[PDB]
RNA sequence: UUUUUUUUUUUUUUUUUUUUUUUUUUUUUUUUUU
């Protein structure tokens, strides 16, 4: 509702209790509540966090990721969730069905959709291949052929969980297509024929360099006109 | 790299009385080489040597006249070992001894490398080791020795005083002269409890207790002479008889090894 | 930390720092760690043994922090990282690493700190169980026998 | 005035550009990320800062700058919150607005807001603001000067470079992160130095909480 | 002020137009010093060639678990010349550059896929040197990598052609070199493609086609040279052994 | 040089028996420290030696000890490096036959040496080879490393000898010019000041506990 | 057979199944290597002239400890790879599960020994696995170590003799070579003490000398590329009984003269 | 980790869109990225956009001592160092990397050996004292062609470069002021300019080497995603005389000879747009400058 | 017509710049068309 800037005044009746969100700490030594990063404070057993631009992804749990195989090991994979950052591991027992005789067959280099289960801070994350929560399998294993999208984790976020994004119904007006969404900055995409798949690339790209919702359509137009 | 047991085995039959050599070789004797010589035309001189395990080594000479009063020494050695950096301690050391027992004074007659009043010769001796098994003092001493007595040198034909009027240097264009100068030998010795080796081989160089390097020339002994160490898990330490008794066993085996390097 | 074992860096052999010189102050101003500055990239690693500020590496087992049930283990019930611990050599290893246990009363954390590392010191009072005096907060840990 | 830029460059995490009088500094930030493993601590943040000059190679009179440049951020960011991880930090310095024979506080300066407007930019956790600001005192007149031109700076007797720490909206000031005097001065002057680089420190940090709040609301909803 | 090319149609050493020099090559000349090795002479060029591997590692980080690594090393010692060079030549970005040149285009040739976790090292010594280094510096290593057993799909072949106003010159030596503009080439097997293309001096532009089929001929010719050596020496080996 | 202040590169640089004093143990961040002062009528030196170690080294398992020496130039530089390094390299040998090795697996021990003071009062490096060897022995002693005998030497003529067990037995031989036929008695002059340097370090062991 | 070249056009036939040694574009078989062309059935290949030695299952070899790692050793036998020597896969004279010895390996083998193991199967790239499971393999000693080149060792059904002398051999197929006094196992042939280092400390002058002179002959007939064989072995050590001294045999013209002899007595 | 790491999804996409005439960002096969120059206030400051790349270069001189084997020539140097602000996956201090060894060969054989500057007028008395010239390139942004660029950025600079005016007074010398006697600019003979081609192989290596049909790809002006993936490149500088300054092609995927000289022909037309371009921006700076002078009087 | 399920191994990067060199010389008045 409010802009705030690290070091400001917290505006929060200290008698009630409020739970924490992203972008604010609690000092270890004073036990004292105060901002960390700038943006937009919201407020909703009430919830208080900061909506703040960023580019580079930290694990958290139940979060929604597509990972690269860079490594096999004797009992699990090696991921890499983006590059220059420290790896995940997910395990051969994390599959629906697993066991020792039904092993994964993934390779170095294939694409995987997950789910964060384990983000300790003394220790390495962990994924999981299906929802352990609830026992659903909603989309999660290997995504075939399609190609990948690099965008910042607001984007990302608009996308995965506000149904009023209108960027999915005007690329649904053009071709039909698949998609999965990565909180990690991630997103992968697919259609029958390879000229649709790089006109859904391309508008991709244009909506995330822009910031207005508005002009969605005219973009999407223009891109499909220019592949004839 | 040896075991326990093969050190143990190897050093009891090299301290024993009379010796026992792995090859069976006598404690003066030598084992065969290869000499080619004069096969880098673009070179003053130069020569190759092939020893029986591996080992190579490629000298060559080249010249330069220069000032003999601003220049001190008409000698230089470069040495080149493939595999070893150019600052390394033991190319260091064994490019500090070859220079020392090179020098002006030490039986290398640097007086045959003058032309004209004022000027006269500078030696180059460059050393590349291509292969080598072992501390590689003796084979290059030897490489130099066979590519020194293999060499020629310009002619001068133009004027030899030039104290009051002072002309540049002319040369014959196609004739040249043979250096005759002298070239020492260095050698290299093992202790092996209380016996001495000449010219060990590897897995002798494991078990020795210590080592010796010795320099001749034209008969005698010369002053460069050092203890060296051939490995660094059995250095010990020597009683003074057995100083006294290389330096009587290189007098009297340098005579032979000369007679096997000429030509 | 990991799931398997804890790795370790040894600061003192028998109440005698190891090594003498710790390197303090010639990284600069901060924080830095001992190999973090300038003069990491410029060691000459022919002509010496180590850089300034080098310590010997250990590392613990989860199946050697203790003597009993050494296959339940959950190796972050034990230790945090930036505690001190005190231990005993089972073996030289490898060219890298000792090999270190803890299976005995004591041995274990002598030292730690709350909010890993970013509060103030707790102390000890079971086995177990370590206390923060400033806000009664406990958290686990070995704790190895004080007194 | 300063001119200030957000978000430049397209392979980092955050960067930013820094503009005063004839100064230019450019900064870019990448973190948290992976560390070497000489550069690890075992609970907190690791840095990585380099600078680089606008003319030559880099000398011994960059590294003096990189320690100070250390010195300030140091206590700014929220370390303990990323455990062994690494953020680097480099500045490249287009154009020096100063005599690089003899003075170097100009830069200092720049560095000191362009590596700050960088880390508000990532997304790095922060404790709280900062500004900095060069000063100087001409001969003959013995006057303070705030922001010295080039032709002021050759005929001074002392320069200073002054950061300050400010929270709660930016009107309370925390903390002296770095005062670096050179010269011939006495305690008055001193004293009366400090005095007034405090509210020419508080105005920049009021101008650079507007521009940060201009760059960054769009970027939100 | 030197003759050139003589209205005559000779050269300063007496060849013609279209002749190389002397080609001279052995094989297996440093047995207990490598599993590969070649001794080159092309004119007054001296070129030793070894080939180490493929053998474990030295080092865990240098390990690769789908193809083997390759290094090249180039030694030219200082008595290469008739002036003594005066400092050493290791660490010149001239010597890097032609290790990189000479690593890139074996990568695509030997079957680096076939020897994971191995390393095969290359190490060159330069004797002495008369123009056109960098072709014998090829031919050397192809005669040494075949001789050490390693899996190849082709020969590769280099040469020199200089251009003097309006007339091609093959095989040029330091005379040449020294007074016109040169281009060297690396060529596969039979065919007409290129590993490597390098010229370092001005050009026409409308002058390189006839120098580039020029150079592909000789270097054919260098090749059957190459093959008929290598049969030759087959030949004896099996022979008798 | 980027790391280095060495001014305007147009610069040119202007062109124009013995008695000791031994002492252990005051240089804080090292392991063992000596000093080493000796005079006489035409001679004057002074050297400093500093131990650190055993220390972690880098590279694979090794079953015993490593043992490095760097010589260093003091107030003037007197020598080159190639000088230097062949001392350094002769030492080491010399110290390779006295340490117990066996006692320190995959751990190094470096070795600093300092010529500080040199002047002539009234074939110059082989003179100060048994002052560098007694401080090191000195050093090595009080660092706390094991030592099968201590270690000395003499100078005659060019001719420097080391000796260990009562002079019984030789440890190291340096010979550059000098007589050819001299032998003997260099070797009686090596050992009179040998036994002479033994009594005035076991004193100096001995008497500062 | 026929000698190929790199590069070199093998056949066409659209009936051959490609081995190792070749590569193929569409109907058209090349050649890779310098060797020679072999036919089993309907399989082709080129087997090339030179190489190191590859290990096969069942191989006896001689081979130096390189690294002691986790539960495991790293073995030198002179292939592109080193061997793996399992823990499981030796022989510990207390026990393996006592009430240990994963963290103190180097009390039974460290670096630099030599042992004799036999090759028990093969990774997915070549490289083998070891193992020392019966009483006539274990670590070498009372004795002398000898290299050559593994194409000179002709395959046979035993690799370890009785020579005269009291002389034994271990003829290894890497072409690795352990001369030692014959002891009561090898006579036998024809517990906590299995990985001590010490020698026997009644090795005798005699032993000694064979142990010199066997050496010089199996180095004179590498020296003239002829096979080595037991046969062959004994035959140059008694024809080398002319000369007194053992030290005259490393003469390049003695030992062609001993192989010589040996090929002729062999052609006649 | 400072590796890049390509799924197998994206190397097939970006592979098969090659083999339908397509590329990511729209350009076709021949098509070179546009030009922006932009020049600073100081002479010899100058910042050049391709894209996305970025790249900054200065220019600066002082009073030196000339050789002593070449007593009547000045000093030129030019230093590229790359930092981490382009990208993550650059090292701070590394100048023996393989690459960044080729592109300091490639520029100084383009510019310093070719003789584009006169170094003969940076005498000012011969054998005692001379002027040593500086070229220092800043790398920004990554998006691939740093060598085009920094050429380019390199020969604008010294175009726009001016150094001061000075006399001759008996022994010494005397370097006026810049308000005092209009400083003077370098000699230049002819500018050189180079372009970098990318191949492909949409088959396998059996079929490069022993195939008939030569159905190899070369694109112009790669950007970062499709220079992880090529299997060759070439660098061809020349001039507006026809001339070929410099060509490398240093291993990589074997190609035709005629494909080769298709691509030295194709890289004329690009440079001599680019050459106009320059020079036209050159002469809007000058006459700029001299009407906001005039301005002041 | 009972009875018959076989599948091996590995963890966190070697240290010090750009210079990278051969075949020999001269002599006293603007501008255009010639």
């Amino acid at each position: 509702s409010t802009f705030i800037f690290p070091g400001d005044s917290f505006p929060v009746d200290p008698t009630t209790p409020v739970k924490l969100g992203p972008g604010i700490y609690c000092d270890p030594n004073t036990q004292e509540i105060r901002p960390v990063n700038t943006g937009v404070l919201h407020v909703s057993v009430q919830t208080a966090y900061i909506d703040y631009s960023s580019k580079r992804y930290i694990p958290s749990v139940n979060d929604f990721v597509i990972g690269v195989i860079i490594g096999t090991f004797s009992d699990s994979y090696k991921v890499s969730l983006q590059n220059f950052s420290s790896s995940v591991s997910l395990s051969y027992m994390a599959f629906p069905n697993a066991s020792k005789k039904n092993r994964p067959t993934l390779q170095v280099g294939d694409l995987v959709y997950a789910r964060v289960c384990t983000a300790e801070k003394e220790l390495e994350a962990e994924i999981e291949c299906f929802d352990s929560t609830t026992g659903r399998d909603a989309g999660f294993g290997i995504l075939e052929d399609g190609m990948i999208i690099d965008v910042n984790l607001n984007f990302a976020r608009q996308l995965l969980f506000n149904n009023d994004f209108p960027l999915l119904k005007v690329l649904a007006a053009h071709t039909k297509f698949e998609v999965a969404i990565g909180l990690n900055g991630k997103i992968w995409v697919k259609c029958e024929e390879l000229s649709n798949t790089l006109a859904c690339y391309r508008t991709i790209m244009e909506c995330c360099q822009k910031n207005d919702t508005a002009a969605f359509k005219d973009i999407a137009k223009r891109q499909f006109k220019e592949i004839l | 790299s040896l075991s326990v047991a093969e050190k143990s085995y190897l050093y009891d039959s090299l301290a024993s009385t009379p010796s026992i050599r792995p090859d069976g070789r006598l404690p003066h004797q030598f084992r065969p080489i290869e000499i080619f010589t004069d096969f880098l035309p673009s070179s003053n001189g130069s020569s190759r040597i092939i020893a029986s395990d591996g080992s190579e080594c490629i000298v060559s000479i080249k010249s330069k006249v220069v000032d003999h009063h601003v220049e001190n020494e008409l000698l230089q050695v470069d040495v080149d070992i493939a595999g070893q950096r150019d600052d390394a301690l033991v190319v260091e050391t064994i490019t500090s001894l070859l220079n020392k027992v090179l020098k002006s004074g030490s039986g290398v007659d640097s007086s045959k490398l003058q032309l004209t009043k004022k000027y006269s010769f500078k030696i180059f001796v460059d050393v590349l080791v291509i292969s080598s098994h072992s501390h590689p003092i003796s084979l290059i001493s030897f490489a130099i020795y066979s590519a020194l007595n293999s060499t020629y040198l310009p002619k001068l034909i133009s004027a030899f005083d030039d104290l009051e009027v002072e002309e540049l240097p002319t040369f014959h264009d196609y004739d040249m002269v043979k250096l005759d100068i002298n070239p020492p030998l260095v050698f290299i010795l093992a202790v092996v409890g209380n016996n001495m080796l000449l010219d060990p081989a590897a897995n002798e160089s494991e078990v020795a207790n210590n080592g010796l390097i010795i320099s001749w020339s034209n008969g005698k002994i010369t002053s460069p002479i050092r203890s060296v160490a051939l490995n660094d898990s059995n250095v010990k330490s020597f009683k003074p008889h057995l100083l006294k008794q290389g330096l009587a066993m290189v007098e009297k085996y340098a005579p032979d090894v000369v007679r096997s390097l000429e030509n | 930390l990991s799931l398997q074992r804890a790795n370790v860096e040894i600061l003192a052999v028998e109440d005698k720092p190891s090594p003498i010189d710790s390197g303090i102050g010639s990284n600069g101003s901060g924080i830095v760690a001992a190999g973090g500055g300038s003069g990491a990239a410029t060691f000459s690693v022919s002509q010496a043994s180590s850089d300034l500020g080098e310590t010997f590496r250990g590392i613990i087992r989860s199946q050697d922090v203790r003597s009993t049930d050494r296959d339940r283990v959950k190796v972050i019930e034990c230790f945090k990282p930036g505690d001190i611990v005190r231990a005993q050599v089972l073996s030289l290893g490898d060219g890298t690493n000792y090999y270190l246990t803890t299976a005995r009363n004591d041995l274990g954390v002598v030292f730690a700190r709350a909010a890993n590392g970013a509060g103030g010191l707790m102390y000890a009072t079971d086995w177990q169980m370590m206390t923060s005096p400033v806000t009664g907060a406990t958290e686990k840990r070995k704790c190895a026998k004080p007194f | 005035s300063v001119q200030a830029e957000i978000g430049i460059l397209d392979h980092v995490d955050g960067s930013s550009e820094f503009v005063s009088q004839d100064t230019k500094v450019i900064c870019s930030v990448t973190g948290p990320i992976e560390p070497k493993a000489r550069q690890e601590l075992p609970t907190q943040l690791a840095l990585e800062i380099i600078v680089r000059p606008a003319k030559g190679v880099a000398t011994t009179r960059e590294k003096v700058l990189e320690d100070k440049l250390r010195a300030v951020l140091t206590p700014l960011i929220t370390r303990h919150c990323y455990p062994r991880q690494l953020c680097q930090i480099t500045c490249q310095i287009l154009e020096s607005g100063e005599d690089e024979a003899e003075f170097s506080l100009r830069e200092l300066s720049c560095c000191i807001n362009a590596a700050f407007l960088a880390l508000v930019d990532a997304g790095i956790a922060l404790n709280s603001m900062c500004a900095s600001i060069p000063i100087a005192i001409i001969k003959d007149t013995s006057d303070i000067i705030v922001d010295p031109t080039a032709e002021q700076l050759k005929i001074s007797l002392s320069v200073h470079t002054l950061a300050l720490e400010f929270v709660n909206g930016g009107k309370v000031v925390k903390n002296v992160l770095l005062l670096d005097s050179n010269g011939d001065f006495n305690e008055d002057q001193l004293f009366s130095l400090l005095e007034l680089g405090e509210q020419k420190c508080q105005e920049l940090v009021t101008n650079i909480r507007r521009i940060i709040q201009d760059n960054i609301s769009p970027r939100l909803v | 002020r030197l003759e050139i090319y003589s209205p005559e149609g000779l050269r300063l050493d007496g060849r013609r137009w279209n002749e190389l020099r002397r080609f001279e090559s052995s094989i297996n000349t440093h047995p207990h010093a490598a599993d590969g090795s070649s001794y080159m002479e092309q004119g007054n060029n001296k070129i030793i060639t070894l080939v180490k591997g493929p053998k474990e590692p030295r080092l865990k980080s240098q390990m690769d678990t789908s193809k083997a690594l390759l290094n090249v090393s180039v030694n030219i010692t200082k008595f290469s010349k008739f002036e003594r060079s005066k400092s050493s030549h290791k660490n010149e970005r001239r010597v890097l550059e032609i290790q990189t040149s000479l690593v890139r285009m074996f990568e695509k040739n030997v079957m680096l896929n076939i020897y994971p976790r191995t390393v095969i090292d290359i190490e060159i010594h330069v004797l002495e040197q008369d123009g056109g280094i960098m072709g014998s510096l090829i031919n050397g290593i192809t005669l040494a990598l075949i001789d050490a057993g390693i899996s190849m799909f082709d020969y590769i072949s280099g040469i020199s052609v200089g251009l003097y106003d309006t007339t091609p010159l093959l095989d040029t030596n330091s005379l040449e070199e020294n007074a016109m503009s040169t281009v060297t080439l690396g060529v596969v097997g039979k065919s007409e493609k290129l590993s490597l293309l390098l010229v370092e001096d001005k050009i026409p532009l409308d002058r390189l086609e006839n120098v580039l089929a020029i150079g592909i001929a000789g270097a054919h010719r260098v090749r059957d040279l190459m093959d008929e050596e290598l049969r030759k020496h087959a030949q004896k080996r099996v022979s008798n052994a | 040089d980027r790391r280095r202040l060495l001014g305007p590169a147009a610069a040119k640089p202007m062109a124009f028996e013995q008695e000791l004093s031994l002492h252990t143990g005051f240089i804080e961040n090292c392991n063992g420290s000596a000093l080493v002062e000796a005079r006489s009528l035409g001679h004057q030196t002074s050297l400093i030696t500093a131990v650190y170690g055993p220390r972690s080294i880098r590279g694979s398992f090794t079953s015993q000890g490593t043992i490095s020496i760097q010589l260093k130039n003091g107030l003037l530089e007197k020598y080159n490096t190639n000088e230097l390094k062949e001392v350094s390299s002769f030492l080491m040998g010399i110290f390779n036959s006295v340490v117990n090795l066996s006692r320190y697996p995959k751990s190094g021990i470096d070795i600093f040496v300092y010529l500080t003071y040199d002047k002539d009062l009234t074939s110059q490096i082989s003179s100060l080879i048994p002052h560098c060897i007694t401080s090191i022995t000195l050093a090595l002693a009080d660092a706390g490393i094991e030592l099968v005998d201590m270690a000395g030497a003499g100078e005659a003529n060019g001719t420097v000898v080391s000796f260990i067990k009562n002079g019984e037995e030789i440890v190291g031989f340096w010979k550059d010019d000098g007589d050819d036929e001299d032998l003997l008695e260099c070797l009686d002059r090596c050992k009179e000041q040998y036994n002479r340097y033994r009594d005035l370090m076991i004193s100096c062991l001995m008497n500062q506990e | 057979s026929q000698i190929v070249t790199p590069g070199e056009l093998v056949t066409d036939d659209p009936i051959w199944m490609r081995g190792h040694g070749t590569y193929f574009l569409d109907n058209m078989t090349y050649s890779s290597v310098a060797g020679t062309v072999s036919r089993v059935n309907r399989l082709l290949s080129v087997i090339p002239l030179k190489g190191r030695y590859a290990p096969e299952t069942g191989d006896h070899v001689v081979g130096r400890i390189a690294e002691v790692g986790n539960k495991r050793w790293k073995v030198d036998i002179g292939g592109k790879q080193h061997a793996v020597l399992m823990l499981g896969s030796v022989n510990l004279p207390g026990g393996i599960l006592r009430r240990s010895d994963e963290l103190q390996m180097r009390s039974f083998l460290k670096e630099g020994d030599l042992l004799n193991a036999e090759v028990q199967s093969l990774f997915q790239d070549g490289s083998a696995s070891l193992h020392t499971r019966s009483l006539k393999y274990g670590k070498l000693r009372n004795g002398m170590f000898c290299q050559v080149p593994s194409s000179l060792i002709v395959r046979a059904k035993n690799h370890t003799h009785n020579l005269p002398g009291n002389i034994t051999v271990v003829l290894g197929v890497n072409g690795y070579i352990w001369l030692r006094k014959t002891s009561q196992m090898d006579l036998a042939r024809d517990s906590w003490q299995i990985y001590s280092d010490e020698n026997d400390p009644s090795i005798s002058n005699n032993i000694r000398q064979a142990i010199c002179r066997y050496a010089n002959v199996i180095k004179a007939l590498a020296f003239c590329e002829i096979g080595i064989t037991q046969q062959r072995i004994v035959s140059a050590y008694e024809a080398s009984m002319v000369y007194s001294n053992v030290g005259e045999l490393i003469e390049k013209n003695v030992m062609e003269s001993i192989g010589s002899d040996i090929l002729t007595a062999e052609k006649m | 980790a400072k590796d890049i790491e390509i799924s197998a999804s994206e190397s097939k996409f970006i592979l098969e869109a090659l083999r339908q005439n397509y590329r990511l960002d729209g350009r076709s096969f021949d098509q070179f990225r546009d030009v922006e120059i932009t020049f600073g206030k100081e002479f010899g400051d100058v910042s050049v956009k391709m894209g996305n790349t970025k790249v900054h270069c200065r220019i600066s001189c002082q009073i030196a001592q000339p050789y002593e084997d070449r007593p009547f020539e000045g000093l030129f140097v030019i230093s590229t160092e790359i930092s981490p602000m382009a990208g993550s996956q650059f090292e701070n201090g590394n100048i023996t990397g393989e690459d960044e060894v080729l592109c300091s060969r490639i520029i100084e054989k383009s510019v310093r050996r070719s003789g584009a500057l006169d170094v003969e007028g940076l005498c000012i008395v011969a054998g005692s004292k001379c002027w040593a010239v500086r070229a220092d390139v800043h790398f920004l942004d990554c998006d691939g062609g740093f060598i085009d660029a920094s050429c380019i950025a390199v020969m604008a600079g010294l175009m726009h470069f001016k150094k001061p005016d000075i006399t001759v007074h008996g022994e010494q010398i005397i370097v006026h002021p810049v308000n005092e006697r209009e400083p003077v600019p370098l000699g230049i003979l002819h500018i050189p300019i180079c372009v970098t081609f990318s191949f492909f192989n949409p088959q396998d290596t059996e079929e490069n080497i022993k195939g008939e049909t030569n159905s190899e790809i070369s694109i112009i002006d790669a950007t970062l995603k499709e220079e992880l993936l090529r299997d060759g490149v070439l660098t061809v500088t020349l001039n507006k005389n026809r001339e070929v300054v410099q060509v490398s092609k240093a291993g990589g995927l074997p190609m035709d000879a005629l494909t080769l000289m298709k691509c030295c022909h194709e890289a004329y037309s690009i440079i001599e747009k680019i050459t106009d371009q320059i020079l036209q921006l050159l002469k809007e700076d000058s006459e700029k400058r001299n009407k906001y002078a005039a301005m002041l009087t």
